[PDB]
């Protein structure tokens, strides 16, 4: 018991840091989503109203 | 936007100003021919000779 709580500690550890990466990936591509979106609205908005 | 638009602007000001310069000298001419004799010449030829 003592080597299997040894292996859990460490099993928990990553466990939890993975967890945490996958916070991470989600928000960067969240990240790149709200930037494009961002750009297209401006970028439009740079048309029309040069026109005009 | 705003930057270009002002820049078109200032273009498009200068651009007008350069045509109706153009029509102004060429009016200019137009009155010289009607207008200049030979007194006037003697007149710019005695201010021209001082120097």
């Amino acid at each position: 018991d003592l080597d299997l709580a040894k292996a859990s500690a460490t099993d928990q550890l990553k466990k939890a840091k993975a967890e945490a990466q996958v916070i991470i990936e989600q928000a960067n591509k969240r990240r790149s989503q709200i930037l494009d979106e961002a750009k297209a609205e401006a970028e439009q908005e740079r048309t029309k109203i040069v026109a005009q | 936007a705003q930057a270009e638009i002002e820049a078109e602007r200032k273009r498009a000001r200068e651009e007008l100003r350069k045509q109706v310069a153009i029509l102004a000298v060429a009016g200019a001419e137009k009155i010289i021919e009607r207008s200049v004799d030979e007194a006037a010449n003697s007149d710019i030829v005695d201010k021209l000779v001082a120097e």
